[PDB]
RNA sequence: UAAAAC
RNA sequence: UUGA
RNA sequence: AGCUAGUUGGUGGGGUAAUGGCCCACCAAGGCGACGACGGGUAGCCGGUCUGAGAGGAUGGCCGGCCACAGGGGCACUGAGACACGGGCCCCACUCCUACGGGAGGCAGCAGUUAGGAAUCUUCCGCAAUGGGCGCAAGCCUGACGGAGCGACGCCGCUUGGAGGAAGAAGCCCUUCGGGGUGUAAACUCCUGAACCCGGGACGAAACCCCCGACGAGGGGACUGACGGUACCGGGGUAAUAGCGCCGGCCAACUCCGUGCCAGCAGCCGCGGUAAUACGGAGGGCGCGAGCGUUACCCGGAUUCACUGGGCGUAAAGGGCGUGUAGGCGGCCUGGGGCGUCCCAUGUGAAAGACCACGGCUCAACCGUGGGGGAGCGUGGGAUACGCUCAGGCUAGACG
C-alpha cells in the first residue's frame, strides 16, 4: 500500500526530512512518487514545516495511508480540520 | 557537369576578385541569382544581371573592390576578404534559429536557405528561422 | 501510437507472411552527413493479399510469432520490382566476398 | 539452527497435495466429458461436462486455480464438447450450453 | 579522406602500451630477489650500477634498480617494486623501494631523504 | 596554517614594503630602510632578468603575503572570483578585503594583519553582537563590527583604538572610535585599494 | 694520454 | 680505437 | 565471412495473468548477413563523475534507478507475488558429525577470522529519531537505520602566538679579510591565551496512548534520548607540534667543501674522468604546509585519428593499369507531395548532482528552500528555400 511518511535528507545530525509519498515497500531515501512538504525537526527557520494541503487530501482519498509522524505533521498543517 | 554549382560560383567569384576582374559570368540558376542579391544588398558585390554567352543564360557579377593603396604594391584590399562554402552535396549542415552562427562577431553574413526563401543570418535570426547554411562572407 | 513504417515487400515466400524493407535517413551523429540505414520487417498478411514489389505501410502489432510483431496496415503503392532490385543484387553480391565464388 | 518457520514448508507440503488432487479430479472429469461427446453421447457428456465446470470454479475459490485459468478451462472444455457433439448432434440435457 | 570515409571506416582510436607490467597496473609489487648483481652503463656513461633480479609475486622476474649510495640487499631478501626505469642499464625498468621491507634505508642520508627511506636525525 | 615566521625577509624578497608588523614599519627601524634588498647569501648581487613566470610568480606571492593568507584559501578565493560576474581582478581584492581578519585590520582595532587575526580567534571580536573567531569569517555590507565588552578595557585595545582617534578609515568603511564598533560600508571598488599589486599578473599567474 | 690498450 |  | 533445424513461417493444440517456436504434433521451406550476420575478446547499464574552450576523450566507487547473482549446475512446490541469499528436492566440489548404514552446512547481511594483496576499520552503543513486519492496542522483532570507534583517505575550518626589540649577541656559513649572510630572527619587555580545570547543559520529541468530544474535526494531559555530561554558554587559565620537496634548462631558488666516468643523479635534454650552481654534505634560498613527496592510472597540453581540427612530388602516405558491381555524389525550368530540414504548441526529460539566489550550523566543508536550465524522443499544427520523391519540360553534361 502507498504511503505519505517521511525521508531523511539533511544529514549527520542536521536532519531534514520530505513528507513524501512513496510505496510502502520502497526504501525510504529511496524513489518517491511525490514529495508534498518537509519537515525540519529542529525548526531551525521560521519555515519548518510545509505541507501541499490540496496534494495531502488527494492522496489520501486514494489509500495513502500516513506514519504516525506524518499524521500529525499534516495534521499541525490543517490537513484533517473540516470546521 | 558541375557536382555543386553553388560552390562553382562563390569561387568564380573569389578567384575573379583574387586578380581585380570587373565582373565575372557565372551560369544561371535561380537559386544562384537568389545568393547574388544577398551578396549586391549587402555591398560586396556592386551588383549583377542576366546575360547570354553563346546563346545559354548566365549571370554577369560585377565585383568592387577598395581604393588603390600606397608603399609597395597598391592593389587594393578586397570587399569579399572571405567566401566559403558551408553545406556540400554529400554534407549538408543544416541549423536551427539558435543555432545560426555570428559571422566576425557582425562584420561579416552567412547566407542560409531557409523555407522562407533565401536570407542572411541577421535576416533568418528576425523571422525566427533556420535552414540549410550555405556560406559565409566576409 | 503504435508504430507506422513504410517499405517494400522484398519477399512472400512464407505463408501469411510477407518480409517488408523499411528505411530510414539521419544524420550521422558525428560526421553530419544525411547517412541511410535499413531493416527488415516480417509483417503479417493473413489474407496473403500483399505481393512483390508492394510498398506498404506496416504497423506495430501484438506478437503473431517469433519474430512477427508487425501486421501490413495498407497498400501505398502497388508494384515496382525497381526497389526490389536493388535488395536482390545487394545480396548476390554477398557471392563474391568469402573463399568460394560468386559474381562481379 | 532451527528458525520455527519451517512451518511454511510444513505447510506448503499440505496445500500441494489438496491442489494436486482438485486438478487431478478436474481433470479426469474434463477428459471423461470430452470422450463421451466424441461419442454423440450428448445426454451424458453435459451432464459430466456440469461437473467438470462446477469443480473448476470451485477450485478458482482458493489458490488452487483461481482466474482466467479457470475461465480459460471452462472455454477449452465447452469448446471441445459443443464442437465433438455437433459431429452427430443431439444437444439434450442442455446442461452447460446455452442455445 | 572523404566524410563519406570517415563515415565508412570512422578514426581509430589510439591505444596505449605500458611502461610498467607492474601487472595489475598495481602502484607497487612485491618481490624476492634472485641475484644481486651490477651492471655496466651504457652510451656514454660508466660506473657499477647496483641491479637486482627479482621474482615478483606477480608471477614475473625482472630487473630492478637499487639506488642509494649502499644496500643490503642478499640473495633472498624481500623487496618492493615500483617502477620507473633508468636511462642508463637498458633492462632495468623499475626500482626497489629503499625503506621497505628488507631493503634498508640509506644511512647518513640527509636531503631528499623520503626518498631512500631515511628517518629524520635528532639533534640538540 | 598561516606563515609563521619572519616576515620582514617577505618584504626585501618582493623589494617593496609590506606591513606585517604595522609600527616599526613606519619606523626607520623597518628592515625595508635598512637593508632593501633580497633576503639571504646573495640578496646583494645583481638580479638577473626575471623570466615571464618569475614576474607573475612573484607579484602574486606579493598580494597573497599581505594578507597571510595560505595559497590554499587564497586559490579557493580566487576561484570563487573568477566564476563571478565581473572583472575577476577586482571582485577578487573586494573578497580578500571582505575577510573579518582582515577588516578588523582596516578599523584600526589591531595594528597589523597578524595581530588581527588573533584578536578574532581569541575572540576579542563581534559581528552583529554576536561573537565570531574565524579570520576567514566573510564580512557583507550592514554587518558592524564590534570589540567584545569583556575585551573593552585591555591594554592593547587602549591604544590602538585610541590611537585611532582623529584617524581617517577606507571608504566603504565607518568607525565609531567611542563605543568601539565600525560598519562594513560596501565593497571596496578596485580605485578604493591602494595596493603595490597588479592583479592582471595575478590573473594570468593561474591563467597559466 | 682520461681511458681501452701496448 | 672509446668519450668530449 | 558466411550462420541457421525449432531453424523462418503456417494450421491445431499445450502452457501462462497474458502475447509469442515458449513448448508439441502436422505442413511449407524458409530466416539472417559487408547497413557486418556467425565467431572471438572484454564488460553489469543509467542518472551522473573526472577532464576539456568546446566537440570530445575517459569512467560508472559512494548516493539514487533498473538488471543479474546468493558455493557450482538443474528443478519445481507454496503463494497476490519466488523458481525464493538467512525455504524445499537432486547432481557436483568442499567442510563437519558418524555406532560406516547415514546425516549437517553455505556471511556477495552486521561485526570478526583466515588466505591473497601495495592496500581497505569495531566481534562497539541504541531502537531515542526515520522507515519496515505482525498486532484492535499495550507492544514485539528490525546489525534497515540513527550514532559512536579506527585510518590526514578526501574536503572544509583551526592552532604552533601577537606588538616592541641591535647601523644588528653568540654559534654556523661565505670573504676582496674591510666585511657580507642567517635577521627582528633569538635572548629579552609587555599583551592575548589553544590545550587544559570548574559550573550550567541542549535541540533533535510529539505522536502512538489516556480524558473530553462522536474511537472523527477540535481541545487537554502523560511517557520516552543511543549520540551524552557530547555540542554549546559562563568562570578560571599555560607562549605552547613543523615538516616535506626542490634550487643545470624546461622551472621560482647559489655558494664552499667533499668526491674524481668513481660513489652516484636522471622526467626529457643529460651531469661525474681535479677546482661540478646537475653526485654527497653544509650555509643560504624557492615552493608548499599537517602535510609534503613518490608510484600507478584517467583527461589535458596532443590540430599527434584532425567532426570542430591534419595530411600523401622529395618528410610516413596514390592502389602497377583498366573494366566495372554495390554504395557515395548529381545540369537548367515548372508542378504535386512534404521524408529529410526549419518553426509554434504540448507531453516527457524523477530525486540527487551541476548553475543562480536566499537561508541553517560562529564561517566553511556540509545541508535546507526556491528558481532557471536542458539534448533526445511522442503528439498536434504550420513553412517549402535547399536535399529527397513523383510528373512534365529543356539542351549548356554525356552519348550518337
Ligand atoms: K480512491
Ligand atoms: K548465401
Ligand atoms: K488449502
Ligand atoms: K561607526
Ligand atoms: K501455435
Ligand atoms: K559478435
Ligand atoms: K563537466
Ligand atoms: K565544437
Ligand atoms: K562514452
Ligand atoms: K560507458
Ligand atoms: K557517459
Ligand atoms: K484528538
Ligand atoms: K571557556
Ligand atoms: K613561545
Ligand atoms: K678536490
Ligand atoms: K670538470
Ligand atoms: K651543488
Ligand atoms: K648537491
Ligand atoms: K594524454
Ligand atoms: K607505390
Ligand atoms: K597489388
Ligand atoms: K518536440
Ligand atoms: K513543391
Ligand atoms: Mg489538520
Ligand atoms: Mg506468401
Ligand atoms: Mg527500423
Ligand atoms: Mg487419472
Ligand atoms: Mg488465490
Ligand atoms: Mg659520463
Ligand atoms: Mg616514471
Ligand atoms: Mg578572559
Ligand atoms: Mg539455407
Ligand atoms: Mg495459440
Ligand atoms: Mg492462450
Ligand atoms: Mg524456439
Ligand atoms: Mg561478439
Ligand atoms: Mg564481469
Ligand atoms: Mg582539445
Ligand atoms: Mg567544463
Ligand atoms: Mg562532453
Ligand atoms: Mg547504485
Ligand atoms: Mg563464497
Ligand atoms: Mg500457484
Ligand atoms: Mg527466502
Ligand atoms: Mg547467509
Ligand atoms: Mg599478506
Ligand atoms: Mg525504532
Ligand atoms: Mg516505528
Ligand atoms: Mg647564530
Ligand atoms: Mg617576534
Ligand atoms: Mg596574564
Ligand atoms: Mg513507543
Ligand atoms: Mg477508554
Ligand atoms: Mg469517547
Ligand atoms: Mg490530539
Ligand atoms: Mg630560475
Ligand atoms: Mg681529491
Ligand atoms: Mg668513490
Ligand atoms: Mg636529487
Ligand atoms: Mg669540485
Ligand atoms: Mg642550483
Ligand atoms: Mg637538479
Ligand atoms: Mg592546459
Ligand atoms: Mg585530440
Ligand atoms: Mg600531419
Ligand atoms: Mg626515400
Ligand atoms: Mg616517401
Ligand atoms: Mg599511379
Ligand atoms: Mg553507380
Ligand atoms: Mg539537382
Ligand atoms: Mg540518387
Ligand atoms: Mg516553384
Ligand atoms: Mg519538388
Ligand atoms: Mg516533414
Ligand atoms: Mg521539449
Ligand atoms: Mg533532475
Ligand atoms: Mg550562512
Ligand atoms: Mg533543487
Ligand atoms: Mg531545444
Ligand atoms: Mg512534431
Ligand atoms: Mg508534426
Ligand atoms: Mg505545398
Ligand atoms: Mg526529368
Ligand atoms: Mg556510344
Ligand atoms: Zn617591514
Amino acid at each position: 500500500m502507498v504511503k505519505i511518511r517521511l525521508a531523511r535528507f539533511g544529514s549527520k545530525h542536521n536532519p531534514h526530512y520530505r513528507i513524501v509519498v512513496t510505496d510502502a515497500r520502497r526504501k525510504r531515501d529511496g524513489k518517491y512518487i511525490e514529495k508534498i512538504g518537509y519537515y525540519d525537526p529542529r525548526k531551525t527557520t521560521p519555515d519548518w514545516l510545509k505541507v501541499d494541503v490540496e496534494r495531502a487530501r488527494y492522496w489520501l482519498s486514494v489509500g495513502a495511508q500516513p506514519t504516525d509522524t506524518a499524521r500529525r505533521l499534516l495534521r499541525q498543517a490543517g490537513v484533517f480540520r473540516q470546521e | 557537369m558541375l557536382t555543386d554549382p553553388i560552390a562553382d560560383m562563390l569561387t568564380r567569384i573569389r578567384n575573379a576578385t583574387r586578380v581585380y576582374k570587373e565582373s565575372t559570368d557565372v551560369p544561371a540558376s535561380r537559386f544562384k541569382e537568389e545568393i547574388l542579391r544577398i551578396l549586391a544588398r549587402e555591398g560586396f558585390i556592386k551588383g549583377y544581371e542576366r546575360v547570354d554567352v553563346d546563346g545559354k543564360p548566365y549571370l554577369r557579377v560585377y565585383l568592387k573592390y577598395g581604393p588603390r593603396r600606397q608603399g609597395p604594391d597598391p592593389r587594393p584590399e578586397q570587399v569579399i576578404h572571405h567566401i566559403r562554402r558551408i553545406s556540400k552535396p554529400g554534407r549538408r549542415v543544416y541549423v536551427g534559429v539558435k543555432e545560426i552562427p555570428r559571422v566576425r562577431r557582425g562584420l561579416g553574413i552567412a547566407i542560409l536557405s531557409t523555407s522562407k526563401g533565401v536570407l542572411t543570418d541577421r535576416e533568418a535570426r528576425k523571422l525566427g528561422v533556420g535552414g540549410e547554411l550555405i556560406c559565409e562572407v566576409w | 501510437p503504435k508504430k507506422v513504417l513504410t517499405g517494400v515487400v522484398v519477399s512472400d515466400k512464407m505463408q501469411k507472411t510477407v518480409t517488408v524493407l523499411v528505411e530510414r535517413q539521419f544524420p550521422h551523429p558525428l560526421y553530419g552527413k544525411v547517412i541511410k540505414r535499413s531493416k527488415k520487417y516480417l509483417a503479417h498478411d493473413p489474407e496473403e493479399k500483399y505481393k512483390l514489389g508492394d510498398v506498404v505501410e506496416i504497423i506495430e502489432s501484438r506478437p503473431i510469432s517469433k519474430r512477427k510483431r508487425f501486421r501490413v496496415l495498407r497498400l501505398v503503392e502497388s508494384g515496382r520490382m525497381d526497389l526490389v532490385e536493388k535488395y536482390l543484387i545487394r545480396r548476390q553480391n554477398y557471392q563474391s566476398l568469402s573463399k568460394r565464388g560468386g559474381k562481379a | 539452527r532451527n528458525l520455527s518457520a519451517l512451518k511454511r514448508h510444513r505447510q506448503s507440503l499440505k496445500r500441494r497435495l489438496r491442489n494436486k488432487a482438485k486438478k487431478s479430479a478436474i481433470k479426469t472429469l474434463s477428459k471423461k466429458a470430452v470422450q463421451l461427446a466424441q461419442e454423440g453421447k450428448a445426454e451424458e457428456a453435459l451432464k459430466i461436462m456440469r461437473k467438470a465446470e462446477s469443480l473448476i470454479d470451485k477450485a478458482a475459490k482458493g489458490s488452487t486455480l483461481h482466474k482466467n485459468a479457470a475461465a480459460r478451462r471452462k472455454s477449452r472444455l465447452m469448446r471441445k464438447v459443443r464442437q465433438l457433439l455437433e459431429a452427430a448432434g443431439a444437444p439434450l440435457i442442455g446442461g452447460g450450453l446455452s442455445a | 579522406p572523404t566524410i563519406n570515409q570517415l563515415v565508412r571506416k570512422g578514426r581509430e582510436k589510439v591505444r596505449k602500451k605500458s611502461k610498467v607490467p607492474a601487472l595489475k597496473g598495481a602502484p607497487f609489487r612485491r618481490g624476492v630477489c634472485t641475484v644481486v648483481r651490477t651492471v655496466t652503463p651504457k652510451k656514454p656513461n660508466s660506473a657499477l650500477r647496483k641491479v637486482a633480479k627479482v621474482r615478483l609475486t606477480s608471477g614475473y622476474e625482472v630487473t630492478a634498480y637499487i639506488p642509494g649510495e649502499g644496500h643490503n640487499l642478499q640473495e633472498h631478501s624481500v623487496v618492493l617494486i615500483r617502477g620507473g626505469r633508468v636511462k642508463d642499464l637498458p633492462g632495468v625498468r623499475y626500482h626497489i623501494v629503499r625503506g621497505v621491507y628488507d631493503a634498508a634505508g640509506v644511512k647518513d642520508r640527509k636531503k631528499s631523504r623520503s626518498k631512500y627511506g631515511t628517518k629524520k636525525p635528532k639533534e640538540a | 596554517g598561516r606563515y609563521i615566521g619572519p616576515v620582514c625577509r617577505l618584504c626585501r624578497r618582493e623589494g617593496v614594503k609590506l606591513y606585517l608588523k604595522g609600527e616599526r614599519c613606519y619606523s626607520p627601524k623597518c628592515a625595508m630602510e635598512r637593508r632593501p634588498y633580497p633576503p639571504g647569501q646573495h640578496g646583494q648581487k645583481r638580479a638577473r632578468r626575471p623570466s615571464d613566470y618569475a614576474v607573475r610568480l612573484r607579484e602574486k606571492q606579493k598580494l597573497r603575503r599581505i594578507y597571510g593568507i595560505s595559497e590554499r584559501q587564497f586559490r579557493n578565493l580566487f576561484e570563487e572570483a573568477s566564476k563571478k560576474k565581473g572583472v575577476t581582478g577586482s571582485v577578487f581584492l573586494g573578497l580578500l578585503e571582505s575577510r573579518l581578519d582582515n577588516v578588523v585590520y582596516r578599523l584600526g582595532f589591531a595594528v597589523s594583519r597578524r595581530q588581527a587575526r588573533q584578536l578574532v580567534r581569541h575572540g576579542h571580536i563581534t559581528v552583529n553582537g554576536r561573537r565570531v573567531d574565524l579570520p576567514s569569517y566573510r564580512v557583507r555590507p550592514g554587518d558592524e563590527i564590534a570589540v567584545a565588552e569583556k575585551s573593552r578595557n585591555l591594554e592593547l585595545i587602549r591604544q590602538n583604538l585610541e590611537a585611532m582617534k582623529g584617524r581617517k578609515v577606507g571608504p566603504w568603511l565607518s568607525l565609531d572610535v567611542e563605543g568601539m564598533k565600525g560598519k562594513f560600508l560596501r565593497l571596496p571598488d578596485r580605485e578604493d585599494l591602494a595596493l603595490p599589486v597588479n592583479e592582471q599578473l595575478v590573473i594570468e599567474f593561474y591563467s597559466r
